[PDB]
């Protein structure tokens, strides 16, 4: 939505230090230069001229865009990292398990029985949670992708199934 | 409603009726028989013995007879010392080339 | 601990793969036995010179017995 | 489905013959074809010119 | 790797805030909302979540980085992102 | 054994086989008209056997 | 007709059994990795006997087995040629992959498709030992893509990783560029020399193989990842570690170099072609090493070190040194394979982290892994009397001691100094430092699978060249009278490169900070090649396919010239014909005209 | 001869008089049996073609295609009994009647001894295919597609009719043996060029070359599964068979007139394969790939070199079997997703593990990966073309380069990658689909052991 | 031996007698030794069993021989009855000549491994024999077209002595 200025500098602060970490590498240097980088950040904290803050921002990332490490440091699980969706090929959607042959389903009776319960809740909760959504939908369509919780008791929050039943990040 | 029509029918799952469905038709017993027909007269009759048929087909293109004529021809040819195989094929002595 | 792993049903694939190993081998081993058996029973013909006063049979001009039999029965 | 339509069918009905399309079609049409014709023609015009006069070697070339 | 559980996360979590010298140990609570009671500047909040990032080895997106605010809520977002349920 | 019905629903299985049986018949009938140069090409022409009269049927 | 010929062929038939057993699906779905490892182990032990028969006698076989099919004057037949090159590559390749197989179990102790993984390795392994052993060019061509496609699947082992498919697609594409050269040499040899068996080609003494050798050269460059066709190998790190430790380290990538070694007798007769062989090897040595010393991923460092080695290999084949090149293949097989599993050791144990900036202090944490890496690093640099010395020190002396391109000769020396440079970078950042990994330490190497695998390869690297050099017959001309100033160059440059690299590396310990030098901005980005040459040509050809080609011609013009124009012409004049007025007056007037023209004007009467 | 024809036509009453639900069974039983009998026909003698009568004869070229067509016949029945199950019995019987009547015409055409007899059922094959494409086709543009396919070949076939009868009135009979033995050097008189053009363009249209290939994408995409395979696995080869028979009386005019077709073909394959690299429809991508492979045959046949002919037949069988498999691949995932866009159903390997394998080996065969017959076909053509001219390898090899990219492009886009979340109807693959797939791929590898069977008369 | 030595001339093998001086045991000898009583002998025992079974019921087969027939240079114009024997006989000789080139090619390829590093000069006889055959083969069937027929082969040949005799007239001067 409104990417306000304070979020921008925090994003500037976070990624610049991450790049700065990729440069000093050694912890003592990283700690040292972060503190001075910290100091030169908060020293100019008193500007009633928000435009001047933007102007001070305009040359900031340009130096960063020169100061950026050509190979920054990313934890492998993150996008660009070595272990990005490495285990995606293993995770399979839960609905596919309904296809399983009865002999295969018989191999896991109680878990499949517990699946039946989950199928039961999602059935009546769907009507309940869709009814809650319609009765509280803002006029002229949704304004933000944010989703309301379950206002009353007992009912589940709307559109909960896929997030709750999402395959685990480490499926093997 | 434009025309009095029918909604698009839902694709029936052959598995949900009979989990041992073989995707050949609806009725189970013939489905199991369709299994037997396609695999028997497919893999078994045609693929196995058919492969042996073509593999063990008699001399095709005279590939080995041509060989057997070759060594007897070449052994004769260098026995006399004359060139191994003539550059000419239709003996020019009987050719009656114009002028 | 040990927790349920989700996986697409392999039963239909497993049954199907078992079917080739049944139906292909159904004629596989008897044929493999037969091809070997004729190679341990009557062997391979040798290149014999054409005897006088007798032109051979049409199928006789082959060394492998199966090829001769195929020529005898079909061509 | 809009993307597939716009990239499969909704081209010719929206196509209009213009010098930009006309020249581009000719440039990427007859252009490369005649270019390759010229290249292979001269190459096939240099090859036989060698062998009628015996200026090329195929002493071991039999399986042509 | 042994299954890291929520008790392990919080033990590792408040360990680092106790480490952080501006967060002195005595007033550490699992629900210690940073600037309301610790007085911790929000410009250092973007600095502690990357401290969490190296602590557990992964990236916290910026969308919830500024939302990741309470030490209990620090653990709360850690658990589901690694399906830590035990 | 339901024979009155098993033939009704399985008499189609015999048409194609007899078609192949029929197919060889015309195959072995048309060739007779094509006799002509039977044992007449000098490449294959040779003395007849004492009992056999037709070299290739 | 000794057991040599019979049992050197049965070696191949041994490794085929795990594939056939797997397809039965009765195969042990639990201990399959143990099954295949022991199978490769026996194939290795069998592979010794042809070797011990070789250095004693020196006989090399040609096994023209079952005749596939005969083409008039061509007799394409499955034929195996047990040359000295093949009789020794078989044991070392088996020995390396057997070591990899033991390491693979420990590394992939959690992969659900582990049995499929091991099956792929054998199929690759099968495809290679029919590549090295290939009496005819066709079965040599069989492996040349059998290994390539096996690389594609193995690289894309993690199917979901979008980049892995991109790297997998990249590998086959760059390989396919080389196959254009391969098939070009194929066509020439069949058209001119009327064969594909290596015997007839050599006997027909094609001493002017300008187009063939160029075709062979292009085939090698794609397979061995030379300049212009290198970046697929550095991008092939997205595959799993044992995959890269076997294929893209010392076994698959070296196939391109092995091609010219097969065709060395025709290679030396020409003078022009070997010039750009050592030219291509020279430029490859820098650019791979130049980008090597600036990367921050161990997999990136090691692979660039490999491509620098294969850059050096073709320098040897440049100036008439095929046998020493094959020697370098054997040595490169030992220590280079070790470095990857050593790096794989620290990767998996330290929570699958591959950024060289996060290790440090691992010397005491992993005494064996650190011990293994430093021996491998010294072997790669060419420490005397240990592995690389028997090949690299001979090569650097050899290329210096010959009539070569002056620039090409200088090129190898900078590479050798740069070879030590990144070697120090690995030992410095990874081991000689302070811990930088996440606080929870799970450092571990005590698993016997890792210990046995590394030690098995380690003791091989220790002696290595001493056994091979002393055992193989002296089959190259040994240069003797070297001026001492250049005979030390093999040791001077690497020791020199050690000093500056060490000084530059611990300059990071110095508190001073410097903004990126433009040279670093160039070297660290893979030498600026992937950023442009993988984005500019790909966009144009793709944009040509959609904008022009399909849309412009296939869906607009080709449907307008012939079909639509005729349809438009027919419709436009069909309407005017059918558009009649229905008044007899107009129709009868037409008859009067029709009578008039027919009678007189059209001369129908006369 | 008649041992294959009568059983084929006698199969027609069987389907019409079979039980209500046994039609698929009994047809499949004997369609496989016919292939077995046709497999016996595959034997060939040394040099004389296997001649049966004035009406029918077979050589080393017709027999591999004959066994291919009869072998195909069960496969459409196998591949069609999924979208026709909910149809009235008469329409199912009428559908089955179309294929076997079509399959009858192919057997007659390849075995024909007289060019006119070859010509009559050369056109007769279209009538059943036009019915199949239009009636049972599942789309809207099938109507225009049927018109495009029908009119294109007719526009080329009718000039052949005038050409063929001209040979009859000038050189007596058009029997293949008599025309081959009494061949005369065709002059370069400006009429003989138009004589040459008429005798060639008919096969050119139903052998899609660049420019005259726009009927193929609309025909292949819009036709049902059975129609797509038959039109791509045997029908395109009808043009190929025509040339090997008909260029007997087109030399040395073929030496000079080949250039415009060679230039259109060699450049066309690069263009068409480029289209494959950016196709949105999976069936269209497979269709355009057929253009590239067929365009490769165009160069092969028009060169008129022993090696070129041998590779021409090799690619002829290999491409047909492979394209039939790929159309099965596209058909097998289509009804699951009910759309043809490639990117709609990604990551199918995770959901369907065996289809990943089947689609994998389908890609390798289309890749001309050695030693698949596709490689033998392509590699043979490369050497023949290279001897013709050295430059063509640049065009020739670049096609193999582009062929690698698009062939794997479908694999990565569909099989590999992240599964699309919204779809939930993908059921475990029916064993019929799996069996049909192995029915295709397995004989291809079986043929690898005996290339001599499919090399052709030049062998 | 099954094949003929004249067709496949094999120069006698010069195998040196083993004469080692080093005292430590020569391993390779042992590997051949333990191979002999583990693989070679059991193979031989099975082989002598199959051979005696084969000779128990021995069935024969001969080699088909085609007698000479009038070829195309004396076959009357048109008259395809005579053309058939002419064409078939010529095509039979084509396959024989193709096999003749094959026999030479194997002999040439056999020298390569047989002569080892001496291949360049030891079997120059093999090289010239193939050169003589390949050149003669070119004058016989090369560039005949994919639709080659005995008429074309006669046609191509008839040009050869046409140019040759024309050259002979020029040479005579
Ligand atoms: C121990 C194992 C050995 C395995 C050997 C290899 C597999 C052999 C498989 C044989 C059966 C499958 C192939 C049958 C081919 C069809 C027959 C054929 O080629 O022509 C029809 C053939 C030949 O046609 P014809 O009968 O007109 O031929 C006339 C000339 N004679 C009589 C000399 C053959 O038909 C017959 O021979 C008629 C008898 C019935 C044949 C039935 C064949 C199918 C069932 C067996
Ligand atoms: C001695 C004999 C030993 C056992 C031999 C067993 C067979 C074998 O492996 O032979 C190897 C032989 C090897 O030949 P060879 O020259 O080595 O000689 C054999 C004898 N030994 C090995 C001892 C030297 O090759 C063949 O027989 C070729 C087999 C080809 C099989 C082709 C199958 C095609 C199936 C097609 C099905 C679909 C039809 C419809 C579609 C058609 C296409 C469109
Ligand atoms: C004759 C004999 C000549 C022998 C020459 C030996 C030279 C050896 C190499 C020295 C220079 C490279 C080097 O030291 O690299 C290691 C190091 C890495 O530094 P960097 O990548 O910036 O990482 C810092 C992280 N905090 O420190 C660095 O400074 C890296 C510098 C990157 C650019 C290096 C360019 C080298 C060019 C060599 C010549 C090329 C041809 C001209
Ligand atoms: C959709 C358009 C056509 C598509 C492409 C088809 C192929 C292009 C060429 C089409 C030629 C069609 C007519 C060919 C019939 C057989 C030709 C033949 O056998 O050769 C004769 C060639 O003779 C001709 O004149 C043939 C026709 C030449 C072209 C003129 C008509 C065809 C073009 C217009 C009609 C088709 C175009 C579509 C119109 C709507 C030999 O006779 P001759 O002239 O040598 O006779 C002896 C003496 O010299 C005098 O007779
Ligand atoms: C390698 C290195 C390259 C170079 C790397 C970057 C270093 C150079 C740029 C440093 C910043 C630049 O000088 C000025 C600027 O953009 S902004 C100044 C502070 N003023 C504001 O941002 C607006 C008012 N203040 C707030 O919004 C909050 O105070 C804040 C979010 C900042 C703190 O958190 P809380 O408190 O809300």
């Amino acid at each position: 939505a409104y990417l306000t200025h304070q979020q921008k500098v925090l994003r500037l602060y976070k990624r610049a230090l991450r790049h700065l970490e990729s440069w000093c590498v050694h912890r003592d240097k990283y700690r040292y230069f972060a503190c001075l980088m910290r100091a030169r950040f908060d020293e100019h904290k008193n500007e009633k001229d928000m435009v001047k803050a933007t102007q001070l921002l305009r040359q900031a990332e340009e130096e960063f865009w020169y100061g950026q490490h050509p190979q920054p440091y990313i934890f492998p699980e993150s996008p660009g990292g070595t272990s990005y969706e490495r285990y995606e090929c293993y995770k399979v959607p839960e609905w596919c398990l309904d296809d399983w042959h009865p002999s295969e389903k018989a191999m896991y009776p109680d878990y499949f029985a517990k699946r039946e319960q989950w199928k039961r809740l999602r059935r009546e909760s769907w009507e309940r949670e869709v009814k809650q959504l319609q009765e509280e939908t803002p006029p002229g369509g949704p304004r933000t992708e944010a989703l309301p919780p379950a206002r009353k008791e007992g009912d589940l929050p709307p559109l909960w199934w896929h997030i709750v039943t999402r395959p685990r990040e480490r499926p093997m | 409603i434009r025309l009095q029509e029918d909604p698009d029918p839902e694709d029936e799952n052959l598995y949900e009726k009979n989990p041992d469905s073989h995707g050949y038709d609806k009725d189970p017993i013939v489905d199991l028989w369709n299994m037997r027909v396609v695999f028997f007269f497919g893999f078994s009759i045609v693929l196995v013995l058919g492969s042996t048929f073509v593999a063990y087909l008699p001399d095709y293109r005279m590939q080995e007879w041509a060989r057997r004529e070759a060594e007897r021809l070449v052994k004769y040819r260098e026995a006399n010392g004359l060139p191994l195989m003539e550059s000419n094929c239709f003996d020019p002595n009987k050719i009656q080339l114009p002028e | 601990k040990r927790l349920f792993i989700i996986k697409p049903s392999g039963f239909y694939d497993r049954r199907f793969l078992k079917l080739m190993r049944f139906y292909i081998l159904l004629t596989g081993i008897p044929v493999a036995i037969g091809i070997t058996l004729v190679n341990v029973f009557i062997g391979e013909a040798e290149l014999a010179d054409i005897p006088e006063g007798y032109v051979p049979e049409h199928w006789e001009y082959f060394k492998h017995p199966i090829s001769r039999w195929i020529a005898r029965t079909f061509y | 489905i809009r993307w597939t339509y716009a990239r499969s069918a909704n081209i010719y009905p929206n196509f209009r013959p213009t010098p930009k399309t006309s020249l581009l079609g000719a440039l990427f049409g007859i252009g490369p074809l005649f270019f390759w014709y010229y290249v292979f023609k001269t190459d096939r015009d240099k090859k036989e010119k060698l062998i009628q006069e015996g200026k090329l070697d195929q002493t071991f070339n039999i399986s042509y | 790797a042994p299954p890291l559980t929520l008790e392990a996360i919080k033990d590792r979590v408040l360990y680092v805030l106790k480490l952080y010298d501006k967060i002195d140990p005595e007033k550490l609570s699992v629900n210690s909302h940073f600037m309301k009671d610790l007085g911790l500047d929000s410009l250092d909040q973007v600095e502690i979540i990357m401290a969490m990032e190296d602590e557990f080895g992964f990236e916290i997106p910026d969308i919830d980085a500024e939302k990741l605010m309470c030490p209990q809520e620090i653990v709360d977002y850690i658990a589901d992102k690694k399906d830590v349920y035990e | 054994m339901n024979v009155l019905q098993i033939v009704r629903d399985h008499w189609v299985h015999i048409l194609v086989p007899v078609g192949f049986v029929f197919g060889c018949y015309l195959d072995r009938r048309s060739d007779e008209k094509l006799t002509a140069f039977r044992n007449k090409s000098l490449l294959f022409k040779r003395e007849l056997r004492p009992n056999e009269e037709v070299t290739w049927k | 007709m000794n057991p040599f010929a019979s049992l050197t062929l049965t070696t191949l038939i041994i490794l085929t059994i795990p594939i056939m057993m797997s397809n039965s699906n009765i195969y042990k779905t639990n201990l399959y990795p143990n099954y295949v490892k022991t199978t490769v182990s026996y194939a290795f032990t069998l592979s010794l006997v042809p070797l011990l028969m070789f250095m004693h006698t020196g006989q090399e076989m040609i096994i023209s087995n079952w005749h596939w099919m005969t083409l008039q004057t061509v007799e394409l037949s499955l034929s195996f040629k047990m040359d000295y090159f093949s009789v020794m590559f078989i044991p070392v390749a088996l020995f390396v992959t057997w070591s990899i197989m033991e390491f693979s179990m420990w590394y992939m102790h959690s992969d659900p498709f582990i049995n499929r993984f091991f099956k792929y390795l054998v199929l690759f392994l099968i495809t290679m030992m029919i590549l090295v052993t290939a009496n005819n060019l066709f079965q040599l061509f069989i492996g040349w893509e059998g290994v390539g496609i096996m690389s594609f699947l193995l690289i894309g082992w993690w199917h979901g990783r979008t980049d892995a498919n991109t790297a997998a697609l990249q590998a086959i594409l760059y390989n396919r560029i080389g196959d254009i050269g391969f098939v070009l040499s194929m066509a020439w040899f069949l058209t001119h020399s009327n064969a594909w068996d290596l015997q007839q080609i050599f006997m027909l003494n094609n001493e002017c193989p300008n187009m063939p050798l160029i075709g062979l050269l292009l085939a090698a460059a794609g397979k061995s990842a030379q300049f212009g066709l290198h970046p697929w190998l550095p991008s092939a790190m997205e595959g799993p570690t044992p995959v890269s430790a076997l294929l893209h380290s010392s076994t698959m990538v070296v196939a391109g170099v092995f091609l010219l070694i097969r065709f060395y007798p025709l290679m030396e007769t020409n003078k022009l072609v070997q010039t750009m062989t050592l030219c291509l090897g020279a430029i490859t040595t820098l650019f791979t090493a130049l980008c090597a010393i600036t990367q921050n991923d161990i997999k990136k460092i090691v692979a660039f070190s490999t491509s620098s080695q294969l850059g050096l290999m073709m320098v040897t084949i440049g100036i008439n040194q095929p046998h020493l090149a094959f020697l370098h293949i054997c040595m490169h097989a030992f220590f280079k394979a070790m470095l990857f599993m050593c790096s794989g050791s620290i990767i998996h144990s330290l929570n699958d982290e591959q950024d060289i900036r996060k290790m440090g202090g691992l010397y005491k944490a992993m005494p064996f892994t650190t011990t293994a890496l430093i021996i491998g690093s010294l072997a790669l640099t060419g420490m005397p009397y240990l592995t690389g010395f028997y090949s690299k020190d001979l090569i650097i002396e050899a290329v210096n001691m010959s009539y070569t391109n002056a620039w090409a000769l200088l090129m190898t020396l900078i590479a050798t100094s740069l070879t030590a440079a990144y070697s120090t970078r690995i030992i410095f950042f990874a081991f000689l430092g302070k811990p930088r990994f996440p606080p929870l330490v799970l450092i571990n190497e005590n698993n016997p699978l890792l210990i046995n695998s590394i030690k098995r390869l380690l003791i091989g690297s220790i002696f290595a060249g001493f056994i091979i050099s002393n055992n193989i017959p002296p089959m190259t001309v040994p240069n003797t009278t070297m001026p001492l100033y250049m005979k030390m160059t093999a040791l001077i440059v690497t020791i020199m490169g050690f000093m500056l690299a060490l000084e530059l590396n611990n300059t990071t310990y110095y508190l001073k900070f410097k903004y990126p030098s433009q040279t670093y901005k160039f070297s660290n980005m893979l030498g600026y090649y992937p950023s442009i040459m993988h984005r500019l040509p790909t966009y144009h050809n793709l944009s040509m396919s959609q904008k022009s080609a399909s849309s412009l011609l296939d869906l607009i013009w080709l449907e307008t010239i012939l079909p639509k124009t005729t349809s438009f012409i027919q419709m436009k004049m069909s309407i005017m014909v059918s558009n009649q007025k229905g008044l007899i007056k107009l129709y009868f007037l037409s008859f009067l005209i029709t009578i008039m023209i027919s009678m007189t004007l059209f001369n129908y009467h006369e | 001869m008649l041992k294959i024809i009568i059983p084929t036509t006698m199969l027609l009453p069987m389907t019409w008089m079979s039980k209500h639900n046994m039609i698929w069974i009994n047809a499949t039983v004997h369609s496989l049996l016919i292939s077995l009998i046709s497999l016996s026909l595959l034997n060939q003698l040394g040099e004389n073609s296997l001649n049966f009568s004035l009406t029918f004869f077979s050589d080393s070229l017709s027999a591999p295609l004959l066994v291919l067509t009869t072998w195909l016949l069960p496969l459409m029945l196998m591949a069609s009994q999924s979208h026709l199950s909910k149809e009235t019995t008469t329409r199912k019987k009428l559908y089955i009647t179309m294929l076997i009547l079509l399959q009858l015409f192919l057997i007659m055409t390849f075995t024909a001894t007289e060019l006119i007899l070859f010509y009559i059922l050369f056109e007769a094959t279209l009538v059943p295919t036009l019915i199949i494409i239009t009636r049972w086709g599942n789309q809207t543009e099938r109507l225009n597609a049927g018109l495009y396919f029908l009119f294109y070949t007719l526009a080329g076939s009718l000039p052949l009719l005038v050409a063929l009868v001209y040979i009859q009135n000038t050189t007596g009979s058009l029997n293949f043996l008599i025309i081959h033995y009494w061949s005369h050097p065709l002059s370069n008189s400006w009429s003989n060029i138009f004589m040459w053009l008429a005798c060639i363009m008919a096969f050119m249209v139903k052998m899609p070359l660049y420019g005259l290939h726009l009927w193929l994408p609309k025909a292949h995409v819009e036709a049902p599964i059975a129609g797509s395979m038959v039109l791509a696995a045997v029908l395109l080869k009808l043009g190929g068979y025509g040339m090997m028979r008909i260029t007997t009386i087109l030399n040395p005019l073929t030496n000079y007139m080949a250039y415009p077709f060679l230039m259109l073909s060699m450049w066309g394959m690069i263009m068409t394969s480029s289209i494959c690299l950016r196709q949105t429809d999976l069936k269209s991508l497979i269709a355009y790939s057929s253009v590239s492979h067929m365009a490769l045959v165009i160069v092969a046949i028009m060169i008129q070199t022993p090696w070129s002919f041998m590779g021409a037949t090799a690619l002829m069988i290999a491409h047909g079997l492979t394209s039939s498999m790929l159309f099965c691949l596209a058909n097998t995932n289509y009804e699951r997703v009910h759309s043809r866009t490639m990117i709609l159903a990604r990551g199918l390997q995770t959901l369907l593990p065996l289809m990943a394998t089947w689609w994998l080996m389908a890609s390798l065969t289309n890749l001309a990966l050695p030693p698949s017959i596709n490689l033998i076909g392509e590699l043979f053509i490369i050497t023949a073309s290279f001897s013709w001219s050295n430059i063509t390898i640049i065009l020739m090899g670049m096609n193999m380069m582009i062929t690698a990219l698009y062939s794997l492009y479908m694999l990565i886009t569909t099989q590999r990658g992240k599964y699309t979340h919204h779809i939930n109807n993908i059921k475990a693959s029916f064993t019929r689909e799996n069996a049909l797939m192995a029915l295709h791929i397995l004989p291809l590898l079986l043929l690898t052991l005996n290339p001599k069977m499919i090399l052709g008369p030049l062998y | 031996d099954s094949w003929d030595k004249d067709v496949y001339p094999e120069p006698p093998r010069r195998t040196p007698a083993p004469a080692p001086q080093t005292s430590l045991p020569n391993p390779v000898t042992y590997l051949t030794k333990i191979f002999d009583l583990l693989v070679d002998r059991p193979v031989t025992l099975a082989r002598e069993f199959i051979e005696q079974q084969h000779a128990k019921n021995r069935y024969y087969y001969y080699h088909r021989e085609f007698r000479r027939v009038p070829d195309i240079t004396e076959c009357e114009e048109k008259d395809i009855l005579c053309m058939f024997e002419a064409e078939m006989q010529w095509r039979r000789d084509y396959k024989v000549d193709q096999e003749i080139v094959n026999i030479i090619q194997e002999r040439l390829k056999a020298c390569q491994q047989r002569e080892g590093e001496s291949y360049r000069q030891n079997c120059a006889k093999e090289l010239e024999q193939f050169t003589q055959v390949s050149k003669a083969f070119q004058d016989r069937y090369s560039d005949l077209g994919a639709h080659y027929s005995a008429r074309k082969c006669l046609a191509k040949q008839k040009q050869r002595m046409l140019a040759e005799r024309k050259a002979a007239k020029e040479a005579a001067a």
